[PDB]
C-alpha cells in the first residue's frame, strides 16, 4: 500500500525548508 | 451581502496593517527579563524555547536566531521580512508577536506560547484525519490566506510542522520566515520540497497562487496521511510535481477529489484561487457546503479534537530536544545588516 511505502520512506519526520 | 461584509472588514484590516508596516516596533524587551525553560523546536538559524516573563509570570515562546548563521545562509532580507510582517498583522489564526529585541549575537522574537503542539505530531500519531476534521482545519487556512493575500503578502511555507493547535483546538500559523510583501511576481526558490508549486521548481516567476497549490497538498496530506508527491530524494519529488500526475486514495469522497484537482492544477490560469472569482471559487465549493465561514472566524464551532493541557508551562504535546546554552558575545556581530530589526 502507498501508506506502507510512505511509512518506510526517509521523509516521515519533520521536513526542513530549502533556501538555495 | 455576505461578500460585501468580508470586503469591508478587509478594508479596515488593511489600514491597520499599513500603519504598523510603515512604523515598525523595535526593541520592546531585553533577554534578562525572561527565564528560559525548555526547547520546543529547532530550525537552521536557531531554536524556539518556552520562556517565562519574570515581571508578569506569563509564559511565551521565544524564537532565537544567530545573526552570523543568518548572514552565512543569505537570509538577511527574509529575516527582516519576517519580523516586519509579524509585528503588523492581526488575525485569529496567526500567532501574536509580543516583543522583539536583539543583542550582540542574536535576534529574538517573543510570541504567544501555543500549548497544543504541532499539527504534524498529531497527524503522524493518528495516521490521518477524517474529512470533517480536515475540513475544519482547511477552512481556517482559507480564511487566513484571504486575509494575508489582501495585504499583498505571500506566505510560502504551509505544512503541518508550521501549524500549532491551541487550547481551543483551533490552528495558529507560525513561522513567517519566507513571507514577503510583493505586488507583482517574485523568484526566490524557497519553501519545503513536498509543498512547492511547479512554477517555483520551473523558475518561472510566481505569485500568490503558490499558497493555493500548497493548501491542496495540505488537504491531501491531512486526509490521506501522506503527501501527494513523496520520494526519498528531493530531486525525485520535483519530477513528480511537474509531471502533472496525482493519484487519490480510494476513500476520498468525490467532492474532495474535485476540490483537489482544481487546487493541484499545474496550469496557473486554471488553478482555484487564481481565477476571476478569487478565493470565492474555493469557499463556494461543494466540499465546503457545511462550513459556516463566519462561525469559524468567530471561533464558535466546536473543535473535533482538543489537546490535553495540564496547566501553565506544560510541554507534554512537544518532543524533547537537546538543550544548548545561549552564548552572547562581548563584540557586536553584524550590526549594520540588522539595524532595522
Ligand atoms: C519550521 C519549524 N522548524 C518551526 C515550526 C514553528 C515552531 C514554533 O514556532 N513553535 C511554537 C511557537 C509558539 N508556541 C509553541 C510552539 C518552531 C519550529
Amino acid at each position: 500500500t502507498t501508506y506502507a511505502d510512505f511509512i518506510a520512506s526517509g521523509r516521515t519526520g519533520r521536513r526542513n525548508a530549502i533556501h538555495d | 451581502s455576505e461578500q460585501e461584509s468580508v470586503k469591508e472588514f478587509l478594508a479596515k484590516a488593511k489600514e491597520d496593517f499599513l500603519k504598523k508596516w510603515e512604523n515598525p516596533a523595535q526593541n520592546t524587551a531585553h533577554l534578562d527579563q525572561f527565564e528560559r525553560i525548555k526547547t520546543l523546536g529547532t530550525g537552521s538559524f536557531g531554536r524556539v524555547m518556552l520562556v517565562k516573563h519574570m515581571e508578569t509570570g506569563n509564559h511565551y515562546a521565544m524564537k532565537i536566531l544567530d545573526k552570523q548563521k543568518v548572514v552565512k545562509l543569505k537570509q538577511i532580507e527574509h529575516t527582516l521580512n519576517e519580523k516586519r510582517i509579524l509585528q503588523a498583522v492581526n488575525f485569529p489564526f496567526l500567532v501574536k508577536l509580543e516583543f522583539s529585541f536583539k543583542d550582540n549575537s542574536n535576534l529574538y522574537m517573543v510570541m504567544e506560547y501555543v500549548p497544543g503542539g504541532e499539527m504534524f505530531s498529531h497527524l503522524r500519531r493518528i495516521g490521518r484525519f477524517s474529512e470533517p476534521h480536515a475540513r475544519f482545519y482547511a477552512a481556517q487556512i482559507v480564511l487566513t490566506f484571504e486575509y494575508l493575500h489582501s495585504l499583498d503578502l505571500i506566505y510560502r511555507d504551509l505544512k503541518p510542522e508550521n501549524l500549532l493547535i491551541d487550547q481551543q483546538g483551533y490552528i495558529q500559523v507560525t513561522d513567517f520566515g519566507f513571507a514577503k510583501r510583493v505586488k507583482g511576481r517574485t523568484w526566490t526558490l524557497c519553501g519545503t520540497p513536498e509543498y512547492l508549486a511547479p512554477e517555483i521548481i520551473l523558475s518561472k516567476g510566481y505569485n500568490k497562487a503558490v499558497d493555493w497549490w500548497a493548501l491542496g497538498v495540505l488537504i491531501y496530506e491531512m486526509a490521506a496521511g501522506y503527501p501527494p508527491f513523496f520520494a526519498d530524494q528531493p530531486i525525485q519529488i520535483y519530477e513528480k510535481i511537474v509531471s502533472g500526475k496525482v493519484r487519490f486514495p480510494s476513500h476520498f469522497s468525490s467532492d474532495l477529489k474535485d476540490l483537489l484537482r482544481n487546487l493541484l492544477q499545474v496550469d496557473l490560469t486554471k488553478r482555484f484561487g487564481n481565477l476571476k472569482n478569487g478565493v470565492n471559487d474555493i469557499k463556494n465549493h461543494k466540499w465546503f457546503a457545511t462550513t459556516d465561514w463566519i462561525a469559524i472566524y468567530q471561533r464558535k464551532v466546536e473543535a473535533p479534537f482538543i489537546p490535553k493541557f495540564k496547566g501553565p508551562g506544560d510541554t507534554s504535546n512537544f518532543d524533547d530536544y537537546e538543550e544548548e546554552e545561549i552564548r552572547v558575545s562581548i563584540n557586536e556581530k553584524c550590526g549594520k545588516e540588522f539595524s532595522e530589526f
